[PDB]
């Protein structure tokens, strides 16, 4: 900082206190009691969600083996399972909906033979949907998905 | 119970009647040092400093940096309660930290009438801030012919 | 270290005023708070583009820019096309204790988050808490004793 | 007509507030308050979560700091994970319960605005702005506003909850460099601000690279000697003959209030409100009233929508016309093949005895007019036509 | 389709919301008609028991 | 949309090398077609209002709105928004001793507004119960505020302010453009197109952006249309329409 | 007249850390010569408008 008339200097280090810090000190966090950090991911709009996560998690993957000793990821609030769940139960009330219009149809026309035409017809509507709404730009979302039970 | 703070706050005359008459500690000071008569000194709220006034409140208390409710009237032009707080045994010489007089502060902000009113209670036309301007210096400075021709 | 008033006269108005003549903008919503921060969406005709939403925006931004102090704009400014609604949030923390909290949000800040804030349809990766700086810390006293300022 | 009624009488909602599976936490203390004291208010959250719901929350992630209305040391915020839905049956374990007792325990909690919530089946009532079109300044607007919110108050029957979405007037600290002093002692202006500045607010100087990576250099003062108005004074500036100079010597200070998040609403200063619609009332109605409130307000103040509001003007409903020509379409297309005049009036009339059992299924289970029960009846609507067309056809 | 494609009409977030439905219908149903002019015949007239 | 990027981000590969006098008054790239879809003018009735205040409250309170619009390429301003103004004057300068230097100096430090910190800021000593802001200066909002700045302290002590040797009054920042209608005194908005607008919804957008104005205008002060394109096709489409009509008859 | 350690560290790095939220990128190679120079180059997910 300065050399002192008599010679002496004075350092840096003689009238102020040096520290690696935040460079804020407003943001504290903590998880499940225990002191944290994390990363808050917002979207872009128009973005796609599930496979922006998608990509997150690929972007996220790469970094572990280079961790230091006692570091370890954790995910404390995921939009994503809800997604995966709220797609398996459509599938799943289709699936035995198909069930259920072969059994109407059993216990109508009473032949296994007749029962095989109408069955075989609903798949190949409901997927040739996905092929329509693919060519109008359309997604297979919640609403959609949920829209062709 | 010292809501009475923030009673004086954000107005609401009938609250500080129910609060003041079921015995809420009326000197009650917050983190700044402000009063409840601070605060409607600052917010201009004569009724509030009436019940407050007459319940005994001090009228020369004081916050950190020694700024009397007589100040706060005194800069805001708040002429109809510095009147009612002077009736009440408001010291009109009293001084912030840094030297400055209700008399001073209400001779920088243009308030005419109520540099009246301090020299009518007998304020000191004379009193001298940390920086030594008189309440004649501040309108010279600030270039009011009025104040300076009403200050001899 | 700006109170909002400053924020408010200094940066933010120096930005709105500089908003005109862009495409689609239902309005803009201004909050300006004393913690030296601005914040101005612009929100625009739905079904439209955020793409160039965005640019018309930011290049008037630096319409703005050499008007705005010097300390904000060496601080950045930033422009970001972002809905409002996080898609995710990852925490780390160290098992051991062995880590502090600052060195998880630095470690984090400076190895992570660069990566997953390039990543595609990502808007602004917040981060709880912050990369590390060096800090000089002062004391009036010493300073004063051997005869210095800031 | 028994389903005019039944319709005009069934609630409309949007879609449905599912069970996220997660949800979020509001802590909001008071004015000037401090880090320490959100960390305790958070930290009653945490405990509740952990402690007394355990069988459903899964982890908490809770940070002091980062407010969703915004930045202060006097917010804070908690993403709250949940267990599976498996392992939680029952509405008493289903988000919208939890929340309730959440709330009900937090408002316990004084001096705070704690309360907890679901986010809408949107992830991405109203919205009403406050304008100063005549430029009338922020005291007069919050009087405007304060005079606004507090007359409202007089219709519980009208409107049920209209407060102020931002931050309220809070103390801060003036200081006034005497210029006449300054310049008397030899001791520059800059100097002096920077001074100010640094120490108080912190100053960014440089870069610098850290283990390869570019990071900054702050310099600001030791917490000690900046928490305290006093500490003011034990600052010292050089003037021009190398001279120290206290800040109490050319500085003087005094307190004052304002607003520490200020607002504009299309580049006019304006402050936003947040309210609803009281319960079985509209909100078109809630909005007139608001309208009408506003007019009685100081000259220079207006006021205009945004968001939901604003969105809510272009168009709220338009079911009754797109019905109309879904209705005459319907009409004429069906005669593109009976090729008879009003053969397909008679499958029309049909298109009421549909509606009643949905109309009825929803106001049993209690449920609501939306998107859903909308695609619903037409969808059954359509149905009841096939098979009546086809009766008739045949 | 003529009682449900004008539902794709509505303007805002709302009739954002209404388009899926409102169309992801017609779509399904005019394929469903398509395949069940075409396959469903054909499959009738040739594994049903006389 | 994109020919403009292109030429402003490199608008921006030249910024750098601009003076700074240039570059502080800003520089702009507009996508604009050549030919005003209107022009909006407003006069006061009373004339309790000069030439330069109708300028400027179109400026400060009409013209950012009109200009935001979409359609809008540049809003030209009949006149000037406000500025303060300090007029100077040799012989008294010289006479104190004194430069437009020295003017400019001082109206830099003590028009300022400085970035002044918080009491109880974070990182705070733990046990912290007040947190507040420093507020230092604010920008000056007035002539007499600027009147009172100070130049320089005397030898003698008396003090030299910045209205003694300069004069001081709110005026335009250009005085170049002086507009006119009707033989009295008036200024307006020059509406542009930007290329690719639709016209007619831009104008019917114009009508909007200003029609939420009037009731916050002072006294005497009203606005009138001496250009405007759209009747010319209102008119067109009438004519033709009738014309159709009368020829299916 | 800058060596690559400083126009690496002090021009380089301020522009990489700067690069977020930017749509399709697949990588960011980023030479650093002591020549004075920097050059960047951000490679997109093929048939992205350039």
């Amino acid at each position: 900082l300065k050399v002192n008339q008599d010679g002496s200097r004075v350092l840096l280090r003689d009238v102020a206190k040096i520290e690696l810090g935040g460079e804020n000190y407003d943001i504290i966090a903590e998880f499940n009691g225990q002191p944290a950090s994390g990363l808050g991911i917002k979207l872009a709009t128009g973005a796609n969600a599930l496979d922006t996560a998608a990509a997150i998690r690929a972007e996220l993957a790469k970094m572990e083996p280079f961790f230091p000793s006692g570091l370890k990821i954790v995910y404390p609030y995921d939009t994503t399972p809800f997604v995966k769940i709220s797609i398996h139960e459509v599938v799943k009330t289709l699936v035995e909906a198909i069930i259920l219009v072969f059994l109407v149809m059993y216990l109508f026309l009473q032949n296994f033979r007749a029962t095989l035409i109408p069955t075989i017809a609903v798949p190949v509507v409901l997927l040739g949907t996905f092929a329509v709404l693919a060519a109008f730009g359309f997604s297979i979302n919640t609403l959609t998905m949920f829209g062709m039970v | 119970g010292k809501k009475l703070l923030e009673a004086a706050r954000a107005g609401r005359d009938d609250e500080v009647r129910i609060l003041m008459a079921n015995g809420a500690d009326v000197n009650a000071a917050d983190v700044v040092g402000w009063t409840p008569l601070h605060l409607a000194a600052y917010w201009g709220h004569l009724e509030i400093v009436e019940v407050l006034l007459k319940n005994g409140a001090d009228v020369n208390a004081y916050d950190t940096l020694g700024s009397t409710p007589l100040h706060l009237a005194a800069h805001f032009g708040h002429l109809e309660i510095v009147e009612v707080l002077l009736k009440n045994g408001a010291d009109v010489n009293a001084k912030d930290d840094n030297g400055i007089t209700p008399l001073h502060l209400a001779a920088n902000r243009g308030h005419l009438e109520i540099v009246e009113v301090l020299l009518k209670y007998g304020a000191d036309v004379n009193a001298q801030d940390k920086f030594g301007k008189t309440a004649f210096d501040i309108s010279i400075n600030n270039g009011n012919e009025d104040l300076a021709e009403i200050l001899q | 270290g700006a109170d909002a008033k400053t924020v408010q006269d200094t940066v933010t108005q120096v930005i709105e005023q500089n908003m005109n003549g862009i495409d689609n903008l239902m309005y803009m919503s201004s909050n300006s708070d004393s913690t030296g921060t601005v914040q101005i969406t612009l929100t625009f005709e739905s079904g439209t583009d955020a793409d160039i939403a965005q640019v018309q925006v930011q290049n008037k931004l630096q319409l703005a820019m050499p008007l705005l102090p010097q300390e904000v704009q060496q601080q950045g400014v930033s422009v970001e096309k972002s809905s409002s609604s996080f898609l995710m949030v990852v925490g780390v923390i160290n098992t051991d204790g062995t880590m502090t909290q600052e060195d998880i949000s630095d470690y984090v800040a400076a190895n992570m988050k660069d990566a997953i804030s390039r990543t595609s349809g990502v808007g602004d990766v917040q981060l709880f808490g912050s990369q590390y700086a060096m800090r000089i810390w002062m004391n009036p006293n010493e300073l004063n004793k051997f005869q210095l300022t800031p | 007509v028994g389903m005019a009624y039944l319709f005009v009488r069934l609630p409309s909602s949007f879609l449905p507030d599912e069970d996220q599976g997660v949800f979020m936490t509001m802590v909001q203390l008071p004015a000037g308050a401090t880090q320490e004291r959100t960390q305790k208010v958070l930290n009653e959250v945490t405990h509740y979560y952990l402690t007394k719901e355990k069988n459903n929350v899964e982890s908490v992630f809770a940070v002091n700091g980062f407010g969703f209305a915004g930045r202060g040391q006097n917010t804070g915020i908690a993403f709250v994970s949940l267990k599976d839905w498996a392992d939680r049956p029952g509405e008493e374990n289903k988000v919208e319960a939890i929340t309730m007792r959440a709330t009900r325990a937090f408002s316990q909690i004084k001096d705070a605005m704690v309360f907890a919530f679901n986010l809408p089946a949107i992830v991405e009532g109203f919205d009403f702005e406050l304008i100063d079109q005549a430029g009338l300044g922020h005291e007069k607007l919050t009087q405007a506003r304060n005079q606004l919110l507090a007359e409202a108050a007089k219709h519980p029957d009208m409107l049920t909850s209209v407060r102020p979405n931002g931050l309220e007037d809070t103390p801060q600290f003036k200081i006034d460099i005497d210029q006449e002093k300054a310049q008397a002692l030899g001791v520059s202006i800059n100097d002096i601000n920077t001074t100010l500045g640094a120490a108080w607010g912190g100053s960014y100087v440089n870069d610098f690279i850290d283990r390869g990576r570019v990071k900054k250099v702050y310099v600001m003062s030791e917490a000690k000697y900046r928490m305290l108005p006093d500490d003011i004074g034990d600052w010292y500036v050089r003037a021009a003959d190398g001279q120290m100079v206290p800040f109490s010597a050319f500085s003087s200070s005094r307190w004052e209030y304002g607003s520490p998040r200020l607002e504009r609403y299309n580049g006019l200063p304006s402050m936003e409100i947040l309210g609803q619609a009281a319960p079985g009332k509209s909100t078109g109605e809630a909005m007139e009233l608001m309208e009408q409130l506003a007019s009685k307000l100081p000259t220079g103040v207006g006021y205009d929508w945004t968001g939901m509001s604003y969105q809510e003007r272009l168009s709220g409903n338009q079911a009754p016309s797109l019905y109309a020509i879904s209705l005459i379409v319907v009409f004429l297309c069906l005669a593109a093949l009976y090729e008879s005049w009003s053969i397909p009036f008679s499958v029309m009339l049909v298109v009421p005895l549909g509606v009643i059992g949905a109309l009825l299924a929803a106001t049993f289970r209690g449920l609501t007019n939306d998107v859903y029960f909308q695609v619903g009846l037409l969808t059954t609507i359509g149905l009841s036509a096939k098979n009546a067309i086809l009766i008739v056809e045949f | 389709s003529a009682v449900f494609v004008p539902m794709a009409f509505f303007g805002g977030s709302t009739g954002a919301i209404y388009r899926q439905f409102s169309i992801t219908i017609v779509s399904a149903m005019a394929l469903s008609v398509l395949v069940a002019l075409i396959l469903t015949p054909a499959l009738c007239a040739t594994m049903l028991k006389p | 949309d994109i020919a403009q990027v292109q030429v402003q981000n490199k608008l921006q590969l030249a910024m750098p090398l601009l003076p700074q006098e240039v570059q502080q008054q800003g520089v702009s790239v507009e996508k604009s077609s050549s030919s005003f879809l209107m022009v909006v003018g407003v006069i006061n009735t009373d004339g309790t209002m000069t030439q330069e205040d109708i300028s400027d409250y179109v400026a400060a309170n009409m013209k950012d709105a009109i200009s935001r619009t979409s359609g809008v390429g540049d809003v030209q301003l009949f006149g000037s928004q406000y500025a303060m103004r300090i007029w100077m004057n040799p012989n008294e300068l010289n006479k104190f001793q004194l430069t437009p230097v020295d003017v400019i100096t001082a109206i830099k430090a003590q028009n300022a507004q400085v970035a002044a910190g918080q009491l109880g800021g974070t990182p705070p000593v733990k046990g912290q119960q007040l947190n507040a802001s420093i507020i230092a200066q604010t920008r000056l909002t007035s002539t007499e505020e600027f009147g009172k700045i100070l130049l320089k302290v005397n030898q003698d002590g008396s003090r030299v302010l910045l209205r003694d040797v300069a004069k001081i009054e709110l005026g335009g920042e250009n005085y170049d453009i002086i507009a006119e209608f009707n033989g009295q005194p008036a200024s307006g908005l020059g509406i542009k197109l930007a290329t690719g607008a639709n016209a007619l919804d831009t104008a019917a957008a114009i009508r909007a952006e200003l029609a939420k104005m009037e009731p916050f205008f002072p006294s005497g002060l009203k606005i009138v249309y001496p250009y405007d394109t759209t009747p010319f096709v209102k008119i067109s489409i009438h004519e033709v329409v009738k014309t159709l009509v009368e020829a299916i008859i």
